[PDB]
């Protein structure tokens, strides 16, 4: 059956077929980075292989099409290249490779393939700005916003810019990568729907997009610069990852894990009553807890803990939280995903509709 | 009535559908999904700036091997249960075994955070005065 290495899980709507139980594997093969968009999903293996499956209503599978697919698939086109990461927007993705090509696929609306132009795509296409020079450590994808964050902490942004969420100022949107630089290396990058964030070498947090729903964490007199990235100072540890989702942020520093935003379905897991906060709050529930690992969904959380287990709150729909069958309610706070306690959780990403788990049982 | 009203339905389908800003042109929203299929609750994500447009224009195609004296739609808004909206939108004649793209113009606030998964659009499929099916599509504003 399943290999020592173990499976990956998938909860909410993956578009599977029936059934299709929601679990798989490869042969002779093992997962080693996921990514989820709104309505898709990638995975990509330790023989460099892209597997992708969901939604291709917009060809952001990149499979020669823009048909139904109910089962991972295999990106046929680029099994030449040695495939190491994969980011999913809204309705495209974005693929790195070893031999310094990234590639683009699906929507296209706001610039967001960096092809210089506005035309959808339903097969993987160069972006010729990236080159063997560029050693990709990062990438990330909201809606229609894509992101490429280098090894030496340089970061490239492209496509929709209408609410300063790729933090390029006064421009409307780029159909190329353009720099994005405020004299820091940077270490992490997260590209939310409608807002986007990074951190800084020095643990440093900043904020740009759309200044509505608290998402920026930012107080009131500083929400007009939104369209360039600021310092959440509010913040006083060294922040180490964030993750933007819908419409929340989630904060990992080496003392706590901190949200903001809106939280009407518990995204925030800052208990049942508080549906919103402008400024970053601590998750008192889970304060003695040590977190390696933070995910962001539009409307969900994942958290990977010190030894592998996994804490979910937020929308609930479809089962999109990985805590029960039967059980499709909001929680708002840090749930236990006891279903996997008997597992190390190695990988987690969340989607719009869905969330994808790496897990090996003990 | 009701026999006839089986036939048409074994032998409806919608291809696709698109939805459009109707300034710009730019696709907001485009699925390949039968939407029309009644006893299932369809679902769909559109972006949330939807809600900020004038006006929307809808895409529709289908085919149909029977033929249709008056093909239309009775479209209702749901929202937590109570009406918002009704649209009456007409095609017409509708050629046997034919497929056609049927273009309508839908014309505009509570944010999104609240309508999003309380939405509820439930069209009926009617020829003239005979009711083929009653399908719904639950919408996600995100």
């Amino acid at each position: 059956l399943m290999p020592d290495s173990g499976a990956v899980f998938t909860f909410g709507k993956s578009k599977f077929a029936e059934n299709n139980p929601g679990k798989f594997w490869f042969k002779n093969d093992v997962p080693v980075h996921l990514s989820c968009g709104d309505e898709h999903s990638a995975v990509v293996t330790g023989n460099n292989k892209l597997y992708m499956f969901g939604s291709n209503n917009w060809g952001q599978l990149g499979l020669g099409s823009k048909s139904a697919i109910s089962k991972p698939t295999c990106v046929k086109a680029l099994k030449p290249e040695k495939v190491k990461l994969a980011a999913c927007g809204r309705n495209h993705t974005l693929v790195s490779t070893e031999g310094g090509n990234v590639y683009a696929t699906g929507g296209n609306n706001e610039g967001q393939l960096g092809l210089g132009d506005t035309e959808e795509r339903n097969t993987f296409h160069v972006i010729s700005f990236f080159t063997s020079e560029h050693k990709i450590k990062q990438l990330s994808a909201g809606s229609n916003t894509s992101a490429a964050l280098t090894e030496d902490g340089r970061l490239f942004m492209w496509g929709d810019n209408s609410e300063g969420q790729i933090g390029l100022k006064n421009v409307s949107n780029v159909c190329v990568p353009q720099q994005v630089t405020i004299g820091k290396p940077v270490s992490w990058i997260s590209c939310g729907y409608y807002h986007s964030a990074f951190v800084t070498t020095d643990g440093e947090l900043y904020v740009f997009g759309e200044p509505e729903n608290g998402k920026l964490g930012l107080p009131n007199q500083l929400l007009g610069n939104h369209r360039t990235p600021q310092l959440v100072s509010e913040i006083p540890e060294k922040v180490i990852q964030v993750a933007c989702g819908g419409e929340h942020t989630v904060v990992l520093t080496e003392n706590a894990v901190y949200t903001f935003g809106l939280g009407q379905f518990g995204q925030l897991g800052l208990g049942t009553f508080l549906f919103e906060t402008s400024e970053p709050k601590v998750i008192e529930n889970i304060r003695d807890q040590t977190i390696s690992y933070i995910s962001c969904g539009e409307n969900h959380t994942a958290l990977i803990t010190d030894i592998g287990l996994m804490y979910t709150f937020g929308d609930g729909r479809h089962g999109k939280l990985g805590l029960g069958l039967e059980n499709f309610t909001n929680h708002f706070i840090p749930t236990l995903c006891s279903n996997f306690l008997r597992f190390i959780v190695k990988l987690v990403a969340c989607g719009g509709c869905h969330m994808v788990v790496f897990a090996a049982p003990h | 009535k009701d026999e006839r009203a089986r036939e048409i339905l074994r032998g409806f389908k919608l291809n696709w559908m698109n939805l459009r800003d109707a300034e710009t042109g730019k696709i907001l929203w485009q699925g390949t999904e039968d939407l029309s299929v009644p006893g299932v609750e369809h679902e769909a994500r559109v972006p949330k700036k939807i809600l900020k447009c004038k006006a929307v224009s809808r895409e529709l195609n289908f085919s149909s091997t029977e033929q249709m004296e008056k093909f239309r739609l009775e479209q209702k808004v749901y929202f937590k249960g109570q009406c918002l909206e009704e649209w009456f939108f007409e095609f017409g004649f509708v050629i046997p075994n034919s497929t056609n793209t049927w273009q309508s113009l839908i014309e505009a606030m509570m944010p999104a955070s609240v309508l999003t998964g309380n939405v509820i659009i439930e069209t009926k499929f009617f020829d003239d005065d005979l009711l083929v099916s009653t399908s719904r599509v639950r919408l996600f504003y995100v």
